[PDB]
RNA sequence: AAAGGUUUGGUCCUGGCCUUAUAAUUAAUUAGAGGUAAAAUUACACAUGCAAACCUCCAUAGACCGGUGUAAAAUCCCUUAAACAUUUACUUAAAAUUUAAGGAGAGGGUAUCAAGCACAUUAAAAUAGCUUAAGACACCUUGCCUAGCCACACCCCCACGGGACUCAGCAGUGAUAAAUAUUAAGCAAUAAACGAAAGUUUGACUAAGUUAUACCUCUUAGGGUUGGUAAAUUUCGUGCCAGCCACCGCGGUCAUACGAU
RNA sequence: ACUAUGCUUAGCCAUAAACCUAAAUAAUUAAUUAACAAAACUAUUUGCCAGAGAACUACUAGCCAUAGCUUAAAACUCAAAGGAC
């Protein structure tokens, strides 16, 4: 571009930064809905652990549960964390284990 | 110079001139019906202004025109 | 004789407007320095100016006085002087008339007309 | 100081116009003999051309 | 901008009118000048009505007076 | 690469460089200009390479370009008080032209040092403050006076906590 | 940026993503003591206590301090005039602090907001103008100019009036939130108010209490990681399962990538 | 085999790989090989571009256009897509 162009149009406009699951959070609590089994995308072979939980801004997501072992139901409350799990398409929440009603996992 | 980003719009194209076909009397009754909508929202603009001017009744032997109707 | 008090005391401009009765809108450009490119561009402001004579033309660069009173609004000047005519420019610096960058009357010939 | 200076201001303007007409006067000198010797050739010219 | 002597004889003796370049463009469309056509007609209705209550307000000044 | 010709012309050192600061009368300077001929070359280059610098020191002044309108190149400047300072710049250099804009119309060097220093007769070293302001922000800082708290403990018979305890046991 | 990883059977080009640095908030695990700084989910609803007096009556003060970020593209910088709900001087002038009308220049987003619709001038009252792609108008978002400034003060922009009738003063509570300081002491210092004054008053403030959020001095040791980028794995268990990854990717029987050691 | 149609006369429609896939203009040919194509490169002015797909799409506005054209997004998905050899 011209001088004269870079001038009257100046520095390049900025796109908005738009929030993900957290809504700009570092977390939310929510309340378990429903736990269930994803199926991770191929080339992977797995039985993720998930669940449905309705979040305190009042939407509904899902969020997957790291670790060997859960002990989570319906109507007990959790901690949900950002961070995608890479196999799991459309799963931007995770749990956070060792608060409210999800424990830590048990060592062996 | 393969030609494949051609063949990828030339489906989209195939596949959207099939599914106007398919609806087309559907998009029918949602244009005239999109139209009704514009020409309300022409002539209700025309009255605001002069009614915030002060007037009571728009100027004497004015009719909005119909500009959206099949006058052409 | 208290002076204006906006800072355009003296501004220059052309009149690139007259259908105002005796006013004569008036564009003057100043240069502002471009902070990223520190380059000079064109800044243009409008100026209404009170023509009492209706003696301004379309196009003529003129010299505005600011008035003590604001007359109207926007009209806070006066016509000055008209520096260049439409047209009819007369050369400063030898006082003969030009029709761009030539004499319509030569420098050495003394018409006297 | 202002006033000096606006004199010395309008003799500079004298001094380079003085240069002007005098450059100008030459300049009226040679191409006066260009326009005269240019008119001859239209006149043989224009002769022929009859 | 040059010769504005000659300029007024050309046009007088060729018979040119010349019209001075407009600073801005004008859009032009069916709803456009629909508006543009009511919003002159509502100002001059609304200067109409004031000069009418001027002349009426006079008048009933000067029976007083 | 910077773009345009002579790039240095867009750096804040070159703009620096302008030496004709007008006095105070100065308001306005047209500058008329011819693109093409020989008798106009250092206008050419005065309008090229100086114009920049003098509004870089006079933003004030409106400088207003006019080409093409006249045989010959000149300046005029309008001053305050209603006089026309005409000058003819014709077969002049673009450095003589400056010269000679300084020489008529330009605040000497005495006048600009005055202005410089009366400008910065608010600022005291020895007054405390934030640092855009001030060199120190607490007498802590400076050495032999007692050092600040969170540099260094005070002794506890200078600490409130430790008087109120004796007060308490007075 | 001194860069790095990642398209391919391969090379080169182009190009996005991510990594390495820095800081704040919250969370997991974990922690001794001392000094310092800062304290912060919520313009949501608020239990109780306090936060403005002084003083020979008149007056003055309660218009400040303190709080919040409500509203608004709101402003910055500059010019002019005028007072001042003032101070200190004179019978006439130096300040502090404001208000009103303005404008050299600068000042968030969307142009799929492109026209606005009276937004102009003259001064017989006519002329038909004014703004705008050099971004008007419309809408949306946001405190900024930071020795500080601006707006707000239960709500209805305002507050005659009306209403759903007051902690966005200190401490404290309910609810809500990922977000968690004392229902504390003193007017000794400084600041403000009052008084001619000795003085009185002040949840401003001072000195404390609380909290790894930060810094500082000490003492203890915990946390994460170990395929590549990127510093660092022994053995076993598991066997596309259970699990893991910021990116590339790992796991179907010898897994330096999972779990335990 | 035979229509619409290609033809004429009026009007509409306004789209092409409408592609020399080369904006225009004025210089230079050396103090210059990413590859391939069409040797390199400077200056001036305007237009345009900012990962891929979603998308010659949705909505908006204008239009003799009504299964139309021009104008033209986002959510969401992916870690590539793409060019030359
Ligand atoms: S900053 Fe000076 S005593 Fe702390
Ligand atoms: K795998
Ligand atoms: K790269
Ligand atoms: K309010
Ligand atoms: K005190
Ligand atoms: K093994
Ligand atoms: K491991
Ligand atoms: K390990
Ligand atoms: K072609
Ligand atoms: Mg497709
Ligand atoms: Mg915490
Ligand atoms: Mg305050
Ligand atoms: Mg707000
Ligand atoms: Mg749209
Ligand atoms: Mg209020
Ligand atoms: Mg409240
Ligand atoms: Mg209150
Ligand atoms: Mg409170
Ligand atoms: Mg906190
Ligand atoms: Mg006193
Ligand atoms: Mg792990
Ligand atoms: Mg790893
Ligand atoms: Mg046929
Ligand atoms: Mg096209
Ligand atoms: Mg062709
Ligand atoms: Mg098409
Ligand atoms: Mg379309
Ligand atoms: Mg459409």
């Amino acid at each position: 571009a011209t001088l004269n162009q870079m001038h009257r149009l100046g520095p390049r406009k900025e796109p908005p930064k738009r929030l993900g699951p957290t809504e700009g959070r570092p977390q939310l609590k929510g309340v378990v809905l429903r736990t269930f089994i994803r199926k991770p995308k191929k080339p992977n072979s797995a039985n993720r652990k998930c669940c449905r939980v309705r979040l305190s801004t009042g939407k509904e997501a899902v969020c997957f549960i790291p670790g060997e072992g859960h002990t989570l139901q319906e109507h007990h409350v959790v901690l949900v964390e950002g961070g995608r799990t890479q196999d799991l398409p459309g799963v931007k929440l995770k749990v956070v284990r060792g608060k409210y009603d999800c424990g830590h996992v048990q060592k062996k | 110079k393969n030609v494949l980003k051609i063949r990828r719009r030339k489906m989209n194209h195939h596949k959207y001139r099939k599914l106007v076909k398919r609806t087309r009397f559907l998009r029918r009754k949602v244009r005239e019906g999109r139209l009704k909508k514009k020409q309300i929202k022409f002539e209700k603009d025309l009255k605001r202004i002069w009614l915030k001017a002060g007037l009571k009744e728009a100027p004497e032997n004015w009719q909005t025109p119909k500009i959206y109707l099949k006058n052409k | 004789i208290v002076r204006s008090s906006v800072h355009a005391k003296w501004v220059v401009g052309k009149v690139i407007g007259t259908a105002m009765i005796k006013t004569a809108k008036v564009r003057a450009t100043r240069l502002v320095l471009d902070p990223y490119l520190l380059k000079y561009f064109n800044k243009r402001k409008t100026y209404f100016a009170h023509d009492a004579l209706q003696q301004c033309s379309v196009g003529d660069i003129v010299l505005l006085r600011a008035l003590p009173v604001p007359r109207s609004k926007h009209v806070k000047h006066e016509l000055a002087e008209i520096i260049f005519k439409v047209g009819r420019v007369i050369d400063p610096v030898t006082g003969k008339p030009c029709a761009g960058t030539a004499y319509l009357e030569s420098p050495l010939s003394e018409p006297r007309e | 100081e202002h006033r000096e200076l606006m004199a010395w201001n309008r003799d500079e303007n004298r001094r380079m116009q003085e240069l002007r007409i005098a450059r100008l006067q030459l300049e009226a000198q040679a191409q006066e003999v260009q326009k005269a010797e240019a008119q001859a050739q239209r006149a043989q010219e224009e002769q022929a051309w009859v | 901008q040059t010769n504005y002597d000659v300029f007024e004889k050309t046009c007088k003796e060729l018979g040119v009118e010349y019209t001075l370049p407009p600073l801005h463009f004008q859009k032009v469309h069916r709803r456009f000048l629909a508006k543009k056509a009511l919003c002159i007609r509502v100002y001059q209705e609304v200067q109409k009505l004031k000069k009418q209550k001027r002349a009426l307000k006079a008048a009933a000044a000067a029976a007083k007076k | 690469p910077m773009k345009g010709r002579f790039p240095i012309r867009r750096t804040l050192q070159y703009l620096g460089r302008g030496d004709v600061v007008f006095k105070e009368s100065v308001k306005i300077m047209t500058v008329n200009y011819n693109t093409y001929g020989e008798l106009g070359e250092g206008a050419r280059k005065f309008v090229f390479f100086n114009i920049p610098q003098i509004q870089y020191k006079n933003p004030w002044v409106q400088i207003m370009m006019f080409k093409n309108m006249t045989p010959s190149p000149f300046l005029r400047f309008y001053l305050d008080s209603g006089e026309q300072v005409l000058v003819d710049v014709e077969t002049k250099s673009n450095k003589e032209i400056m010269e000679h804009i300084k020489k008529i119309l330009g605040k000497k060097e005495e006048t600009l040092r005055e202005e410089e220093l009366e400008k910065q007769q608010r600022f005291h070293p020895g007054n405390f403050g934030p640092r855009k302001y001030c060199l120190r922000e607490c007498m802590c800082e400076v050495e032999g006076q007692v050092p600040c708290p969170g540099l260094v403990p005070l002794p506890k018979e200078m600490t409130g906590k430790y008087k109120a305890a004796l007060k308490a046991s007075t």
